RNA sequence: CGGCUACCCACCCGACCCGUCUUGAAACACGGACCAAGGAGUCUAACACGUGCGCGAGUCGGGGGCUCGCACGAAAGCCGC
RNA sequence: GAGGGCGUGAAACCGUUAAGAGGUAAACGGGUGGGGUCCGCGCAGUCCGCCCGGAGGAUUCAACCCGGCGGCGGGUCCGG
């Protein structure tokens, strides 16, 4: 024997993208070449986000993609998103900003072309910026998923605020013992 | 993504002067794995069950 | 797909993924929700609080039909009518305001949120909230009750 | 002296026994193919000395000398003239092997085309009149 | 007899597969790699007259 | 029956052409373009094998 | 391609009806083609064979230029027997060789008023 | 769209004999038997191949026209060369070198033409 | 002349009969005379999680309707006041 | 070598022939040795592909140009 330590062979990583999308594989090839040949950590992170799954790339929203450009210093920069930018029903005004994302929805593309912006894809973003200069890489609201609101140390023991599974949210379904002090214990 | 012109052929094989612009269905993207998925599910739709 | 099944991979192993010592035979713990109070209390408690007991009143012959009131927010209040309508109605013409009726859209109660611009409208609904009514008064619109 | 292929080294296999199954000698219901025993008391699984050896990853042959015939080629099976003529580019390392269900009338044409294209065939003088 | 035989597909994916198949029918390399004899055949997708 | 990317399908109700992921998808042209080869490190083709 | 849904493509059902068809169906099964001059003279493709038809055999062990008259038609065995076609047994007794009537070219038919009506219906339906 | 064509054709095609050994394309216009990307005669806009002549004497060369795509009746132009093996080897060398047309697979075309001129003479 | 090998024999060394209840099996623990065929984690409903695809504040025709009668058509295509 | 439960005809088991062996019940793993069947080849005699200096022979292009169609490349983006 040599290694007195435990044997953890592979750390965590996903090397090749599990998706069989040919377009995603071509983008993986192109951004892998740029990541290993341009010394660009932007291309490193975008290549890792292309290795990243469908679920861990949450859909970006149009109001958030406006507000992350409304901050000072983001006038002429391009909002690069590895993921989808969708419509928002809340917004009223759209600026003249540039979009570089995968699979922008139809109403979002329509409102951006009415507002006067320019949407791109990753090959056009690579032709315009090999190292990724003038870009801001954005990500979406992961923790607001319905799946993540069931996740915690417990459903209710220091009251725990983590949403136990039930059919119908209301009366007669999980509201009696441990949910109030009058009927048994209370958390 | 440009739309070229394809000639219309007669019953003898000679190219006629009638030229129709290529529609965008032939410029649409190609996803053979999605074709394989939908083809598999329609083949599952396309069968009598079997003996019980 | 039986070719992608774990059973096809586990051919050759004797106990087949369930151990030689424990011997999972038929139903070792019971059936279904068996032992909800006696011996599975650490799984019915600590994972489903509230499962045992009565909670309140008992409305005999209840319907999910009389309490039908789908709520609309002030964010959703604008897109019930098209954007062309509000632009061509508030393109610097006069003090006229378009009517946004939520009853035709299928919503009954207007609730209060943010993002309500300067251009006032007239909202007709069967119910309102005081916050949404104050937001409509602040942007200058008119409140109309219908039935 | 037939075709004399390229530089092929001393091909070793690191053992050449094609390991037998435990207690295949005692029972003739047991085929001689290997099958990993998963018993709780078996000496073969416990790897006692003097017993049989289990096939593991250590018996892997070299990648240079992998799938190598003793003549120096690598075999590739052939049914007809197109699958014979696909070996036109790599005939000095990859030899042909006519399928068993090929009749003699087409087999003589396949071996004649292999002799024209200088492709080694493993069975040149078989199933002939 | 109550095995889950028939599998519903989304109609957007059905139309997606139709568009992908019609787009892949236009490239000559794909159809020659499927195996149709397009040696002496004239220009891709062939359009014949209304007298046919 | 399907439409271009400008107009919708007139025969179908609510169908459009899908989103095209890579518009100008010539990967050889992209990797041999001067804008990409301007921003490359150096061709490092040395092997640096094991030294006894 | 079969389009009428009231007729089988089933192999078991077709073989069942074929090997259990009654004799008036087996007469239609045991039909034989005609020579080229006789089909030119009568304008008909094929006729069912009977006891007094002259037969030239085109295929089998006996082939060609052997125009003979048949003697028996076993519709149970789907076999006609020809007077010229012989085969000796072990004990020197001759016996007729089994010949299927689909491998049979009729050179001379039997003249009968019923067969004239059949031939007229064949010619009128062939048109 | 050549990379799309390669990512579709590199599996699930009516080629690519993956039968217990290495992969062969067999690819009726090709220069090497390996189903690779740099050696491919159906996908690229510029393709080179050499074939035996139908008369039994000489080598025919099939090169893609590149002036017209999706029109396979005129997409391949052919030539018939019957020389004393060195003049035609220099001819295919000048035809590939002195043009822009496929600076890759020079040695592929040269080795296949040389092997077929050896196999054709006795 | 050369040849490893599912051929046979001899010699040196090691080597108790497999499967599982067990802390412990070669056991004076149990099943197994031998051989050929069959033979054991499937399917439905529901839930949860992970992954892949489509659309995306929307999504879904599984319920019906429309096409000319079609072998594959018990499929597929479409509805949208 | 299809002879009336008759296509194909394995294993368990039995009979004969051929080879080998036999006091530590038979059988097995590692290592060799001996014998036998079989395989590839000629066993003091088996290597090829290129270039150049020598010896005879028959040919026609290539070196340069005229004649010819077909393909690559780019400028006036010339005519459209
Ligand atoms: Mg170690
Ligand atoms: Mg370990
Ligand atoms: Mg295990
Ligand atoms: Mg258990
Ligand atoms: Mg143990
Ligand atoms: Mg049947
Ligand atoms: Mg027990
Ligand atoms: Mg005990
Ligand atoms: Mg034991
Ligand atoms: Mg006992
Ligand atoms: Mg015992
Ligand atoms: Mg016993
Ligand atoms: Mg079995
Ligand atoms: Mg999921
Ligand atoms: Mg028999
Ligand atoms: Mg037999
Ligand atoms: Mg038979
Ligand atoms: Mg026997
Ligand atoms: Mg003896």
């Amino acid at each position: 024997g040599v290694d007195i330590r435990h044997n953890k062979d592979r750390k965590v990583r996903r090397k090749e993208p599990k998706s069989q999308d040919i377009y995603l594989r071509l983008l993986v090839k192109l951004y892998r070449f740029l990541a290993r040949r341009t010394n660009s950590t932007f291309n490193q992170v975008v290549l890792k986000r292309l290795f990243m799954s469908r679920t861990n790339r949450p859909p970006l929203s149009l109001s958030r993609m406006i507000r992350k450009m409304k901050l000072p210093g983001r006038e002429n920069k391009t909002a690069v998103v590895v993921g989808t930018i969708t419509d928002d029903v809340r917004v009223q005004e759209v600026p003249k900003l540039k979009v570089c994302a995968l699979r922008v929805t139809s109403r979002a593309r329509s409102r951006i072309l009415r507002a006067g912006g320019k949407i791109l894809t990753f090959d056009q973003l690579a032709l315009d910026s090999p190292k990724g200069c003038g870009t801001v890489l954005l990500s979406g609201p992961r923790k607001g998923r319905e799946v993540y609101r069931h996740f915690g140390k417990a459903p209710g023991t220091p009251h725990s605020h983590t949403k136990p599974y039930v059919r119908s949210k209301g009366r007669k379904f999980e509201r009696a013992r441990g949910r109030r002090a009058s009927r048994g214990y209370k958390n | 993504c440009a739309r070229p012109l394809i000639s219309v052929y007669s019953e003898k094989g000679e190219s006629s002067g009638k030229n129709v612009t290529l529609p965008a269905v032939f410029k649409a993207p190609i996803r053979p794995d999605i074709v394989n998925f939908v083809h598999t599910n329609l083949r599952k739709n396309n069968r009598q069950p079997y003996a019980v | 797909p039986s070719r992608l099944r774990k059973t096809r991979k586990l051919r050759g192993h004797v106990s087949h993924g369930h151990g030689r010592i424990g011997k999972h035979r038929k139903h070792p713990g019971g059936r279904g929700n068996a032992g909800g109070l006696h011996h599975h209390r650490i799984n019915f408690d600590k994972y489903h609080p509230g499962y045992f007991g009565k909670v309140g009143m008992k409305h005999y012959h209840l319907k999910r039909n009389q309490s039908f009131c789908p709520t609309v927010n002030l964010d959703k209040l604008w897109t019930l009518v098209s954007e062309q309508t509000r632009v061509n109605a508030a393109k610097n013409k006069t003090g006229a305001a378009p009517i946004i009726d939520v009853v035709r859209s299928g919503y009954y109660k207007v609730l209060g949120k943010g993002k309500l611009p300067k251009q006032p409208v007239i909202v007709k609904a069967k119910f309102f909230s005081r916050r949404a009514e104050e937001k409509i008064k602040s942007v200058g619109g008119a409140c109309v009750l219908v039935a | 002296a037939a075709l004399r292929p390229l530089v092929k080294p001393k091909i070793v296999k690191k053992r050449t026994k094609k390991f037998i199954r435990h207690q295949s000698d005692r029972y003739v219901k047991i085929k001689r193919n290997w099958r990993k025993p998963r018993g709780i008391d078996n000496r073969v699984r416990r790897r006692f000395k003097g017993q049989i050896l289990m096939p593991n990853i250590g018996y892997g042959s070299n990648k240079k000398t992998k799938h190598m015939l003793p003549s120096g080629f690598r075999k590739f099976l052939v049914h007809n003239v197109k699958e014979l003529e696909v070996l036109l580019m790599c005939n000095k390392s990859y030899c042909a092997e006519i399928a068993h269900n090929v009749s003699s009338k087409n087999r003589k044409a396949i071996v004649e085309r292999a002799a024209q294209l200088a492709i080694r065939v493993t069975n040149p003088n078989a199933r002939l009149r | 007899t109550w095995r889950r035989w028939h599998r519903r597909v989304n109609t957007t994916q059905k139309r997606y597969a139709i568009c992908s198949a019609l787009a892949a029918s236009a490239l000559p390399a794909l159809v020659m790699s499927k195996g149709h004899r397009i040696e002496e055949v004239p220009e891709l997708p062939l359009v014949v007259e209304d007298k046919v | 029956l399907y439409g271009t990317w400008r107009k919708a399908a007139s025969l179908k109700s609510n169908y459009n052409l899908p989103m095209h992921k890579m518009i100008n998808t010539d990967l050889s042209r992209i990797l041999k373009s001067p804008e990409i080869q301007r921003a490359l490190r150096a061709p490092r083709k040395k092997i640096h094998r094991r030294v006894l | 391609m079969k389009f009428n849904p009231f007729v089988t493509s089933d192999r078991s059902k077709n073989r069942k009806r074929h090997f259990n068809a009654p004799s008036h169906i087996r007469r239609k099964i045991m039909s034989s083609p005609l020579s080229k001059e006789l089909r030119q003279k009568y304008n008909v493709r094929s006729m069912p064979i009977r006891k007094d038809d002259e037969v030239q055999v085109v295929r089998g062990h006996y082939k060609g230029q052997q125009i003979g008259k048949v003697v028996q038609v076993y519709r149970k065995k789907y076999v006609i027997y020809i007077e010229r076609v012989q085969r000796e047994k072990a004990n020197g007794t001759t016996v007729h060789v089994g010949i299927h009537p689909s491998k049979v070219v009729i050179t001379r038919l039997k003249l009968d008023k019923d067969r004239k009506k059949i031939l007229e219906r064949k010619a009128k339906s062939r048109q | 769209s050549a990379h799309l064509q390669w990512m579709v054709v590199r599996n699930c095609s009516s080629f690519l004999i993956k039968r217990n050994k290495q992969t062969y394309s067999t690819e009726p216009n090709n220069l090497k038997a390996r189903n690779s990307f740099r050696y491919n005669g159906l996908i690229h806009r510029k393709t080179v191949g050499v074939e035996p002549a139908a008369d039994g004497k000489g080598v025919v060369v099939v090169i893609k026209r590149r002036s017209g795509q999706r029109k396979p009746a005129t997409s391949y132009v052919r030539t018939t060369i019957n020389k004393n093996a060195r003049a035609t080897l220099s001819s295919i060398r000048h035809m590939i070198r002195k043009n822009k047309y496929r600076p890759d697979l020079r040695m592929a075309a040269i080795r296949r033409a040389s092997a077929i001129l050896r196999s054709q003479k006795p």
